[PDB]
């Protein structure tokens, strides 16, 4: 097809292996929050990798604005080092990356009307909830944002290869729908 | 010292009259109850008012 | 004699009192949860008709 | 019937007067919203049938012997509300033709 | 399968203090009270936008099978009526636009969106896309414009 | 009055040590963080309005031995 | 105008501890002496349980430590970022910039990460 | 004009900021809450649950908790079987 | 038993220190010292909420954030402090907030 999606966000859980204070983490971090009554966790933001985790009392931590696998990993290292560094006995359990979203372009206008009419069983189109249309394929478990101006966005795959493997499979099916 | 305790019998005296001197405008309309009624009520308050003193002052 | 116009005014009297019964109640949830009931809503257009 | 009877008995009707049941357990020193709601001036439309695609049309009396249809009119009425929340200040907003 | 007394004669039916039938009649089952309720509901919520009848008994029975099938028991039952509403609409062919729904319904258009993603899941279906044309009617008379305005809109549009 | 029911608590929790030895009402005041003033007598009418009625039993020599039924 | 409000807030202070000073039986001279003390004072690593594979991955601590620089006490009302930019509805507080004083009602900032 | 197409109903819109603003009741450290318990308590002898939870400002499951540990249900004639604030 | 703000700053520093000399002297009990503390910190408050009614801005970028209980304690740098009247240039910065 000539083009590979790149990947905008990665959501990877890892657990810590230890209990934590949510209190002492917010008062001694350097860039994390905790408001608990808006929300159970800490929030804490690295500009380095440019991410951001979620941290929760029971130890399991998730990062999330990686573009990168790589990068989510070191993130998470970074992040459970940070909260190590605050005297917890932190440590890097059975990290896993969640989810993966992915962009790109095909550079011509789709006509979403075709597109829903022929793949109806995949397909759903609601401009009045959401102007681009939903493709979940069912092979590889992807949701696909398919937008008239030809960007589409792929979300809920756990490795690279599903996000490569579904674009793969959407781009015959859009070529077909060409403006 | 002896002065300060004859003072102090004085404002018991104070005391009484203000709560009995209109003990009698709430029938015209217990005074010493009410307000018994009004500083039990605070103390939840206070303290709860009162503890985020402690953690703020650990904050900052 | 009792013609078409009073006995319809009978049988909307007692229409229009359920109809304002049941924006009462509809109405009284609504306020005892404290959100400001429409009025619109609590009108059961069925009942008169 | 319908010149006067409809509307007098929307104004005999006594003005609806809702509260709050001490809601939040606060001081509640009237507390509790008051709203009344007071009808009023009923207004009759000519008779309409409305289609399966909710078009407004009107409704022929033989349109309604040969279809089934009911020779009915929609009946429209004011009403006022105001809230008093004893916050000093009342406001009476007003619903036309409902 | 069941019955119900009234108050019959004034003799022995109200005793010590007033009895009344016995009792109250007491009679049936949430998997029924909840269906009726919401059933009620779907009339009142098409009435208020004058809709036929059998676009009614269409949104019953599309309730009905949501209701049973139970993938949106966590949902609240308005929001599970309005959907039905808007899909029992739109399968008819006279669709009505989610804020239109909104109108009626206690329920958010948002809120109305998602339970119609999740009935339309659950009952395995699709609904044809909506077309400019289809709110041409409801709008053009709702605006009191001529048939020739309408017709002239109608055209523009597609 | 809910400071002296706090007490009841952690004589309760004293109990539950299984080290429970007569005491006196200063120490265990000390030791959950409260002063001893004038408001310690009011609490003590209180308190000894609660020995008119202390299941949890508190007597005012050698005491606090609640359980109806104690053995070990 | 910030040494005439102190003087405003001198005298709501004053006034509002002469009622604890009556309540607590102490002398009122205590109230001058502490007005005039107080003018008088201000004028493949498989196995990746060890975190020690990366180092200096941290800043220096020792601002918050310090606190000598220039210090803004307030209060928020809304405090919005999205994704870049933190945005502060800050109202009536009190700053320390080269120690002169300011004082302010609604202050508005953006600032970036 | 009735029943114009809205996206959402004003006074839901309304409560929802309401509650947004608000937000959940966090759950304090279990001292503070016991403190706060002991001075409700003191106000008078009996209290219910709902108007309980107002007070403290807890979550309903973690109050009900702290309140097992002490506090004891009561079968009376109030109206109902209602928490004891009394521990014995 | 209050907001306890403005006691780290130039103001509450003067009141600590003057309430510590006393306290040296015997003059006050460390319980009357606490009471004035409280009372200033009320009569502060009440005093720029009410007297103060002047709009400000700021610019600048961002370093540090935290969070807790409430209380933001953010740490910018390089700020431009700008008013309508005047015009302030600093380095760095540390806002804590409250509410």
């Amino acid at each position: 097809s000539g083009i590979v999606p790149q990947l905008q966000n990665i959501v990877s859980t890892v657990n810590l292996g230890c209990k934590l204070d949510l209190k002492t983490i917010a008062l001694r971090a350097r860039n994390a929050e905790y408001n608990p009554k808006r929300f159970a966790a800490v929030i804490m933001r690295i500009r380095e990798p440019r991410t951001t985790a979620l941290i929760f009392s029971s130890g399991k931590m998730v990062c999330t604005g990686a573009k990168s696998e790589e990068q989510s990993r070191l993130a998470a290292r970074k992040y459970a080092r940070v909260v190590q560094k605050l005297g917890f006995p932190a440590k890097f359990l059975d990290f896993k990356i969640q989810n993966m979203v992915g962009s790109c372009d095909v550079k011509f206008p789709i006509r979403l009307e075709g597109l829903v009419l022929t793949h109806q069983q995949f397909s759903s189109y609601e401009p009045e909830l959401f102007p681009g249309l939903i493709y979940r394929m069912i092979k590889p478990r992807i949701v696909l944002l398919i937008f008239v101006s030809g960007k589409v966005v792929l979300t809920g795959a756990k490795v690279r290869a599903e996000i490569y493997e579904a674009f793969e499979n959407i781009y015959p099916i859009l070529k077909g729908f060409r403006k | 010292a002896q002065l300060k305790f004859f003072e102090q019998l004085d404002q018991i005296e104070k005391q009484r009259k203000d709560e009995q001197e209109r003990e009698i405008l709430m029938r015209a309309a217990q005074l010493r109850l009410k307000q018994k009624a009004k500083e039990m009520q605070q103390q939840e308050l206070a303290q709860m008012r009162q503890r985020d003193a402690n953690l703020t002052a650990l904050a900052a | 004699l009792d013609l078409a116009g009073p006995l319809l005014a009978f049988l909307f009297r007692g229409m229009f009192k359920n109809l304002l019964k049941e924006v009462r109640i509809y109405a009284q949830k609504f306020i005892d949860r404290g959100k400001d009931f429409n009025l619109e809503l609590a009108i059961k257009t069925r009942i008169i008709s | 019937f319908i010149q006067m009877s409809v509307q007098r008995i929307v104004e005999d009707a006594p003005p609806i007067d809702l509260q709050a049941e001490a809601q939040h357990a606060s001081g509640e020193v009237e507390e509790p919203p008051r709203y009344l709601l007071k009808f009023e001036q009923i207004y009759l439309s000519k008779p309409t049938h409305w289609e399966r695609d909710g078009a407004p049309s009107p409704m022929m009396p033989n349109e309604a012997r040969l279809r089934n249809l009911t020779y009915s009119a929609p009946l429209y009425v004011d009403i006022t509300k105001t809230v008093i929340k004893e916050g000093e200040e009342q406001l009476q907003t007003q619903h036309q033709k409902t | 399968l069941s019955t119900m007394i009234g108050k019959g004669t004034g003799a022995a039916s109200f005793d010590e203090f007033g009895n009344s039938k016995y009792q109250n009649r007491r009679t049936m089952s949430s998997s029924d009270r909840a269906m009726m309720n919401a059933f009620k509901e779907i009339t009142t919520m098409a009435d208020r936008i004058n809709l036929p009848r059998n676009i009614v008994d269409r949104t019953n029975n599309l309730f009905k099978q949501v209701y049973e099938q139970k993938s949106l028991k966590g949902r609240a039952n308005d929001a599970i009526a309005s959907a039905c509403l808007y899909i029992a609409c739109r399968q008819e062919g006279v669709p009505r636009t989610f804020k239109e729904i909104c109108a009626v319904s206690r329920i958010s258009k948002k809120e109305i969106g998602r339970c119609f993603k999740l009935i339309l899941k659950a009952l395995e279906t699709s609904v044809d896309l909506i077309t400019t044309g289809d709110f041409m009617s409801r709008f053009c008379s709702n605006l009191c414009l001529p048939k020739q305005v309408q017709m002239a809109a109608t055209h523009i549009a597609r | 009055f809910g400071v002296l029911a706090k007490i009841v608590n952690y004589m309760k929790t004293r109990h539950q040590r299984g080290d429970t030895h007569p005491l006196t009402l200063d120490e265990i005041l000390d030791e959950t963080q409260h002063l001893d003033i004038g408001l310690k007598q009011k609490q003590w009418l209180m308190t000894e309005a609660l020995v008119n009625n202390p299941k949890i039993e508190v007597i005012d020599g050698k005491y606090a031995f609640k359980p109806k039924y104690n053995v070990r | 105008t910030v040494p005439k409000l102190y003087r405003s807030v001198i005298e709501d202070v004053i006034n509002d501890v002469r009622d604890i000073f009556l309540d607590d039986g102490v002398d009122e001279q205590v109230l001058m002496e502490l007005k005039t003390l107080w003018e008088n004072k201000l004028m493949g690593q498989v196995e990746e349980e060890p975190l020690n594979s990366e180092d200096d991955v941290s800043d220096e601590e020792g601002q918050e430590l310090f606190d000598t620089e220039n210090v803004v006490v307030c209060q928020y009302d809304k405090i919005h970022r999205s994704k870049n930019k933190w945005k502060f509805h800050l109202k009536d507080g009190i700053m320390n910039l080269n120690g002169r004083d300011y004082i302010f009602s609604k202050a508005i900032g953006d600032a970036e990460w | 004009t009735n029943y114009k197409p809205v996206a959402n109903h004003q006074y839901n819109i309304e409560y929802e900021r309401k509650k947004k603003e608000d937000g959940k009741r966090a759950r304090a450290d279990k001292q503070h809450v016991l403190d706060m318990l002991f001075s409700a308590f003191e106000k008078h002898q009996y209290y219910n649950l709902k108007d309980l939870v107002d007070i403290t400002k807890q979550p309903v499951v973690y109050l009900k908790e702290i309140l097992k540990e002490i506090g004891v249900q009561n079968v009376k004639g109030i109206h109902k079987n209602t928490w004891e604030l009394k521990p014995e | 038993m209050a907001y306890q703000l403005y006691r780290n700053t130039t103001l509450g520093n003067s009141l600590q220190e003057s309430l510590d000399e006393l306290i040296q002297s015997q003059q006050i009990t460390p319980q009357l010292a606490l009471q004035v503390l409280l009372q200033f910190d009320k009569a502060i408050n009440a005093a720029l909420a009410q007297r103060v009614r002047n709009r400000v801005n700021f610019r600048g970028s961002l370093n540090t954030y935290r969070f807790c209980d409430n209380v933001w304690t953010f740490v910018l740098n390089d700020v431009e402090f700008r008013e309508v009247t005047e015009l302030i240039k600093v380095d760095k910065v540390k806002i804590v907030a409250c509410d």
